[PDB]
């Protein structure tokens, strides 16, 4: 199958040219709704926590994937295991308003606390990288405070991904990468 | 749409649970991917 | 494989064409969004070509030679004035870059367009065709086209603090002139505004 | 009374990935309207099917020079989506984030050279379980295409999924000495006035390719 | 046997905005019939609707009085729902337990003055990223209003919702140096006989003013 | 747009003026009922605590959208982290009667007790301000005593507002008031 | 009404859950704001 | 209020034969197509019938 490199418009030759039969395709699993509905850890900070989803390590699976897409929408779940009494915040609200229990406030119970947390910033869609390395302080979702929180998890729930980004392996030394693979 | 797992109706009102879309006035990418030429350019022999 | 491009009154006439590639959607979305309550007009005579350089490409340069150029530049005619006449715009692009050697030199060049481009990895370059793109093969064609709309975070965007596009021209393979060549290569790009809109009209400086 | 209940064991402690939503805290709030923004992708496969992205390959070029002597083998590679050459596309960007596979995964090549120049070329896949060709003659007997220099500057070529598991790991485990999905050749025939020419090579995924269990692998 | 069921992790602690309710306690109980009783109001915007409130300059007073001499900016401040300006007004009252606003806020304008007495004015919207204008000439270019005195004594100007954002915030970020929203600007263009003559200026919401997502700030 | 200020009749000029056009509104959050349904905090006394509205301090959102209007009307649900067994009191009864278990008394258990109360005052329509600084005996909900209370949260529910008040912000110092905002 | 996310019926009747209200015999600043005139009150020139 | 509830006691302890079904974590994945592979057995009965055995 020849054409015209040049042209950018996607070729996908077949099987079919020498003598072969395409087969049945099931992509349920990298499908981006499915893909990226999990949670993923984030490193804490003792008591103040802005919740924002570049914090994700980008290596990653929910890091990765992520950041392959340069304008993202999505929900958010957390769950949190703090200690006392967990206070959530809605975007560009003040810092000073984590400490008044009028806004969502979990009280403790253990072994931790799930939320469900709706998209809160004024931008129609948020961004993965800014044209303006910082990225502006309206993208976030709000922060939590506790006396202190041990671990932090993020879920994102409805996700919708724009104008994809490239995504990079690990670069092999020898002509393969070889790693060790579960086994009996 | 997501990874959910429930045959019941949520327990919380649609309106609570998640936030509400608006409207004003794969899409692409499958779109484009669809489009892909299978054929051969030239002509075919045996 | 001849193609004219007319954008106001100004004209584009290319005899080798690959065609026109048009990134991430044929037709711009909503103009009027509810945040600017209605007071958004389209600017007609904006609407039309500037031409600037961008580098000279000549057989030293290896892979991986890259040249970024953000959108909107300093612009000096209608459309340079509107930026600092509203405080809010948009526009789409429609871009052409063409490097005119003869038929007998060789190499490739790959053009994109590359939103919101900030510090892309080296490694990152083997998958920038995920972007609108056309090779320019002087084997084929001397000319490179790419249609793309407005993509931003917000409806309306402030060229000032924010340039939402970055043209990028990666050297995919080096050049060869194999004594029937053009010595080396220089690079252009013609470039038009498209389906500008503006909002929020400036005081003056006096 | 009231209706009895029995609290189960085993049963409510949270699950990073499971599937049910939190108690809504803080209700009736609008967006801002985002309807038919550009540029929309629901699914991290279509933009690997229609953006194809570039190889690696020696001192770090995604291209393959024509060479002029006995060696006609141009480039030569596991198939694996782990691959060092494979490692900067998106397509085996994807990859990294799932267990397993299935499919057909494309290859398009486009000849770079100066008009006066013409090549012919020769790409192969060979199966697993005896070396690859290591000459073109060799490698006639496998499946192949070949192509050659013209008006058109790109060929497309479609790598088979063959294998006798209906699917085959991403990953390369290290007890594996020899690949499992075997190899694809990238052969030269021959070349007019080739010399120093260059050949870009992209691979983006198939009609059928199919990519099912996610997995966070760190990386 | 029973039923069983799974008691789920990271589920049932309280929320303080929960969307539950209480298992009552104490039941039977009759209100006193309180319907039709006189001025009330279901929604906290309405009530900005229906009744405008002074603003607040310089002396602490809530008007602005004519001046004669080169300088015929009258009065100048941030469009921000934060500003000193605006803070004594019932709008900004509401603004302090909300993170986000759009839409549309009038300002009333009133003259005092005697009847003797004639002045014509002009309201101005800077947009933000160019410093504010400091003559009416300069303002002419933006969007304006223009009205002098009469026998209607009161003028109502609508100052437009203008943003990139679809909503805006009404805190003042400290990290934020030259207000976001752009200013407002107001002018003298010229007047009879009208030293010492005061304009008292109101502020209330429009028609299309929304205010979402409430948090307590303290304050 | 001129008219007579003196009329005091709502005039609201719209952007179509100079040729703007009107955009759509979406007023949900500033709902009355919605934004006053929710907890804030109120510091409790050791034993007895008097469950009234105006305890809550007047910054807070809930303490101060309450003030702004004279004559309001709500049902009430408390959140209480208590030791020993929390005791309810309808209103007008006399406080000898928070000793006696008949009256509702909600037995501990961890880590707080959540209760919904009915409207139980006598007036058709409680006030924020009454003339006659104090405000009568009447206004209150009943009181509730325990061994200690650690914690008391109000929830509104149903409210409803009539004849508002004066709503005041903070009065900057500067032109503007600049306050440090959540960012990455 | 007011904030309540479930969308399924209450498990307490009416009359618990809440106080009953009674009857003898935005209301008022909604159709107040809804007064305000919009027009022009001179003649309008082009 | 919202729907009260009575937690019973001796209920809820795990059974390792109970008849109930774990909370799925991880969704959306299809198998390879495995339909008519020779030689099944649904009942390790028949197999005791079809298939005699040395004394």
């Amino acid at each position: 199958t020849t054409s015209t490199g040049e042209s950018a418009d996607p070729v996908t030759a077949t099987v079919e040219n020498y003598g072969g039969e395409t087969q049945v395709q099931r992509r349920h699993h990298t499908d981006v709704s499915f893909i990226l509905d999990r949670f993923v850890k984030v490193t804490p900070k003792d008591s103040i926590n802005v919740l924002d989803l570049m914090q994700t390590p980008s290596h990653t699976l929910v890091g990765a994937l992520l950041r392959t897409a340069t304008y993202y929408f999505a929900d958010l779940e957390v769950a949190v295991k703090h200690k006392g009494d967990l206070t959530w915040v809605p975007n560009g609200a003040p810092v000073a308003a984590l400490d008044n229990t009028t806004n969502p406030t979990a009280y403790h119970k253990a072994p931790l606390t799930r939320l469900a947390l709706p998209y809160t910033a004024p931008h129609r869609v948020l961004a993965t990288v800014y044209n303006g390395r910082p990225l502006p302080t309206s993208f976030n979702y709000g922060a939590i405070k506790a006396t202190r929180v041990t671990e932090l998890l993020y879920r994102m729930k409805r996700a919708e991904t724009y104008c994809p980004r490239p995504l990079l392996a690990v670069h092999p030394s020898a002509a393969r990468h070889k790693q060790k693979i579960v086994a009996p | 749409s997501g990874n959910t797992g429930s045959i019941i109706n949520n327990y919380y009102m649609q309106q609570y649970q998640n936030s509400m879309d608006t409207q004003l006035g794969n899409d692409w990418f499958s779109k484009l991917a669809s489009s892909a030429f299978s054929g051969l350019f030239g002509a075919l022999l045996a | 494989r001849i193609l004219t491009t007319r954008n106001g009154h100004t004209t584009s006439t290319t005899q080798s064409s690959v065609g026109i590639t048009h990134g991430y959607a044929t037709a711009e979305d909503f103009v009027n969004g509810p945040n600017t309550s209605g007071l958004e007009t389209r600017v007609v005579q904006a609407e039309r070509f500037f031409k600037t350089h961008l580098f000279d490409w000549v057989t030293s340069d290896p892979f991986g030679r890259y040249y970024l150029l953000e959108l909107p530049t300093d612009h000096k005619g209608v459309y340079g004035s509107l930026t600092d006449s509203y405080a809010y715009m948009r526009n789409g692009w429609d871009v052409e870059v063409t490097a005119v050697g003869n038929q007998f030199n060789g190499g490739c060049l790959l053009v994109a367009m590359v939103p919101e481009l900030c510090s892309i990895e080296q490694r990152e370059l083997f998958q920038l065709t995920l972007f609108p793109h056309q090779f320019i093969n002087p084997r084929t064609n001397m000319t490179a086209h790419i249609k793309v709309p407005f993509v931003g975070v917000n409806r309306y965007d402030q060229y000032k603090v924010h340039k939402p596009w970055t043209l990028v021209v990666m050297v995919v393979a080096p050049l060869t002139v194999n004594t029937e060549g053009a010595p080396q290569i220089k690079v252009y790009a013609n470039i038009a505004p498209t389906n500008v809109h503006v909002a929020g009209e400036f005081p003056s400086k006096e | 009374g009231i209706f009895p209940v029995a609290c189960s064991d085993g049963y409510g402690g949270l699950v990073t990935t499971d599937p049910k939503t939190a108690d809504p805290v803080y209700g009736k709030v609008f967006n801002p309207p985002r309807n038919m923004l550009p540029g929309r992708f629901t699914n991290l496969l279509d933009v690997a099917e229609a953006c194809p992205t570039f190889l690696h390959f020696d001192g770090d070029v995604p291209y393959v020079t024509t060479k002029t002597d006995s060696d006609r083998v141009l480039a030569q590679f596991d198939l694996s989506l782990a691959a060092k050459h494979m490692s900067n596309t998106f397509l085996a960007g994807l990859a990294q984030y799932y267990t397993q596979y299935s499919g057909t995964v494309n290859l398009h090549f486009m000849f770079t050279g100066p008009t006066d120049a013409k090549a012919r070329y020769m790409i192969a896949y060979a199966p697993p379980g005896m070396e690859p060709p290591k000459t073109p003659e060799a490698a006639a007997h496998c499946i192949h295409a070949e192509w050659d220099t013209g008006l058109n500057s790109k060929f497309t070529f479609s790598i088979p999924y063959l294998s006798a598991a209906d699917y085959a790991y991403t990953a390369s485990d290290a007890a594996e000495t020899t690949n499992v999905q075997g190899w694809v050749c990238l052969f030269q025939i021959t070349h007019g006035k080739a010399e120093g020419d260059a050949l870009v090579v992209l691979a983006s995924a198939g009609k059928d390719f199919e990519l099912r269990l996610p997995v966070d692998a760190r990386q």
